[PDB]
């Protein structure tokens, strides 16, 4: 049993907020309940709604006049809605069910709400030298630069390096972009000859990009 | 986020800790609590249900007990893995679900001192008119640490961003990294560019520098 929020994106004041649940491995009528759960950047876990086996529904109270969850039989799937959005409203939501004891959660997806616009990163090689060598261990990383909204996901070379891997919280510049770093320690020894390739992919602007990461002549 | 818990709680690799989830009448007392671990980049995961059970897939390192308006979750044998934030979970009077605002678990471990790595801006980046240069601080602990960028020894205030990992799941660690940016007119106006890096774990400040052109 799986479920799958639809991937993460950016709101603009006062529109409404759609998400999607598809549900995997398990009929959605069969389940006790289908339900949402959001969670604001550095908070706690807040309840929204959820959707009983009869098809009743019950939100929170203080979201109730904003908020719809409805399933779709036919593609197996609930959804939810939230019109009238704010600032106030960008969070990690996660969806969530009980089948048959805990409940089967989503992977979550963050929703961003500003009245700022969809911008793809550029990626930057962290290159590797002697100023990032310390004995037989060598330094070297992406700079993924100037995107919004969060989030970015990053990788190293198709998954298959994963030791050693530090990616690094964004951090909100001054011109209301992103920027993060991703680094990982390899063998210096392992420079001239292993390809090191940092995956990066940005889902609300659909960008995707593979950067090999050469080392620096010093 | 109704319920009160501790914003964090520590402990060894093999100690134990508690974290205490403080309700009140209509949620905690009257109903089950239960307990979830939401590792970074996670959904939260169930340890325990209605007040003491645990689910298949949980080892009996975690408990969980209740008394009157407050529940407590029990985690011994502490594992590295265990870094995580822990949230307490129960229902209101009217049933609907509530949580706890959540507790950070940091694994206290020996000092460590910092690697430090820097980085000069790419020729790409410098083609677009920008200059961002990143310094490296790798596997320390504990988690402060001082990060000073100076460019010809003027010593930049205000000029830099930085951002710390969550504890690394292997060794217990933290990471930092500091970007400088400047424009690629004031990046050439300047010659020696440096990070300066003071820990717990060094007897002395750390320093590293380039000079621009040399790569």
């Amino acid at each position: 049993v799986q479920l799958q929020e639809s991937g993460p994106g950016l709101v603009k004041p006062s529109e409404t907020l759609s998400l999607t649940c598809a549900v995997s491995g398990y009929s959605i009528s069969s389940g006790y309940y289908w339900g949402w759960i959001r969670q604001p950047p550095g908070k706690g876990l807040e309840w929204i709604g959820s959707i009983y086996h009869s098809g009743s529904t019950y939100y929170n109270p203080s979201l109730k006049s904003r908020v719809t969850i409805s399933v779709d039989t036919s593609k197996n799937q609930f959804s939810l809605k939230l019109s009238s959005v704010t600032a106030a409203d960008t969070a990690v939501y996660y969806c969530a069910g009980l089948t048959q004891n805990d409940a089967n959660w989503g992977q979550g997806t963050l929703t961003t709400v500003s009245s700022a616009s969809t911008k793809g990163p550029s990626v930057f090689p962290l290159a590797p030298s002697s100023k990032s060598t310390s004995g037989g261990t060598a330094a070297l990383g992406c700079l993924v630069k100037d995107y919004f909204p969060e989030p970015v996901t990053v990788s190293w070379n198709s998954g298959a390096l994963t030791s050693g891997v530090h990616t690094f919280p964004a951090v909100l510049q001054s011109s209301g972009l992103y920027s993060l770093s991703s680094v990982v320690t390899v063998p210096s020894s392992s420079l001239g000859t292993q390809t090191y390739i940092c995956n990066v992919n940005h889902k609300p602007s659909n960008t995707k990009v593979d950067k090999k990461v050469e080392p620096k002549s010093c | 986020s109704v319920l009160t818990q501790p914003p964090s709680v520590s402990a060894a690799p093999g100690q134990k800790v508690t974290i205490s989830c403080s309700g009140s009448s209509s949620n905690i007392g009257n109903n089950y609590v239960s307990w979830y671990q939401q590792l970074p980049g996670t959904a939260p995961k169930k340890l325990i249900y209605d007040n003491n059970k645990r689910p298949s897939g949980i080892p009996d390192r975690f408990s969980g007990s209740k008394s009157g308006t407050s529940a407590t979750l029990g985690i011994t044998g502490l594992q590295t893995g265990d870094e995580a934030d822990y949230y307490c979970g129960t229902w209101d009077s009217s049933l609907n679900p509530v949580f706890g605002g959540g507790t950070k678990l940091e694994i206290k471990r020996t000092v460590a001192a910092p690697s430090v790595f820097i980085f000069p801006p790419s020729d790409e980046q410098l083609k677009s008119g920008t200059a961002s240069v990143v310094c490296l601080l790798n596997n320390f602990y504990p988690r402060e640490a001082k990060v000073q960028w100076k460019v010809d020894n003027a010593l930049q205030s205000g000029n830099s961003q930085e951002s710390v990992t969550e504890q690394d799941s292997k060794d217990s660690t933290y990471s930092l990294s500091s970007t400088l940016t400047l424009s690629k007119a004031d990046y050439e106006k300047h010659k020696v560019y440096a990070c300066e890096v003071t820990h717990q774990g060094l007897s002395s400040p750390v320093t590293k520098s380039f000079n621009r052109g040399e790569c």
